[PDB]
């Protein structure tokens, strides 16, 4: 209902934090960030790229079954009849 | 009643925003601490706050020297009133002692209270209150109390 009064019951919580100012905008997020990026990328990369090779595949697979089979008419008959 | 003259206690007092609250000041050798300490519904809460910070900003801007007077014959009154008794004679000097040393600068006091203006508290307000990083307390039921990051916002006015 009212949005923020009534939602949930929750007791003994206890929460800190500071003004914006007292803190700084890239508390190494450089060199502190790069290896938090790395390790869970690597949680996705196996679920995720299998399918994309397969089209690539397929589709030099295709691209070439499909280019033969075209190109050339004299191909598997010569122009010997 | 709704008719009292302080906003808040007209307000606080009309749609009761809050059960009751009382403006603190402590200062410390180095330091001071001024804000106020309220009791509020638990629906209630934000609007209290959104008035509270109403009075200060105002002050700091529009006040008057009207209302300057009412405050001024107060804190006369309060300063000679706790003065009567032995122990709070008696207690003055320790503190004043450790603190002002020996003074007792008791009708200087009173020609202290002329020295204050209105430019002067909105001088010294501007100072302290404009614009600042203020500290936030808290006891549940709380959760209604908004953000930091509004009262921030809500420090300093848009000029609204």
């Amino acid at each position: 209902g009212r949005q923020f009064g009534h939602l949930t019951r929750v007791r003994h919580v206890i929460t800190y934090s500071l003004s914006p100012f007292e803190q700084r905008a890239f508390p190494h997020y450089f060199s502190k960030g790069i290896p938090n990026v790395l390790r869970r990328t690597r949680a996705c990369i196996l679920r995720v790229a299998p399918p994309f090779v397969a089209f690539y595949l397929v589709y030099t697979w295709g691209t070439q079954e499909f280019e033969k089979s075209k190109r050339k008419n004299p191909a598997a008959y010569e122009n010997d009849r | 009643g709704a008719h009292l003259s302080s906003p808040l206690a007209s307000i606080a007092a009309t749609n009761k925003l809050c059960q009751s609250f009382q403006t603190f000041n402590i200062c410390y050798a180095d330091t001071g601490l001024l804000g106020a300490h309220f009791v509020c519904d638990h629906m209630s809460i934000d609007d209290m706050m959104f008035v509270l910070q109403g009075q200060w900003m105002r002050l700091c801007t529009s006040a008057t020297e009207s209302e300057v007077l009412r405050g001024k014959n107060l804190l006369r009154n309060a300063l000679v009133s706790h003065l009567d008794g032995t122990t709070p004679v008696c207690e003055d000097i320790g503190r004043s002692l450790l603190t002002y040393g020996r003074r007792i600068p008791l009708a200087e006091w009173e020609s202290r209270i002329a020295e204050v203006d209105a430019r002067v508290v909105r001088e010294v307000c501007s100072k302290y209150f404009y614009d600042q990083c203020p500290a936030v307390a808290g006891f549940g039921p709380i959760e209604q109390l908004p953000d930091y990051n509004r009262i921030r916002s809500g420090m300093f006015w848009l000029r609204f």
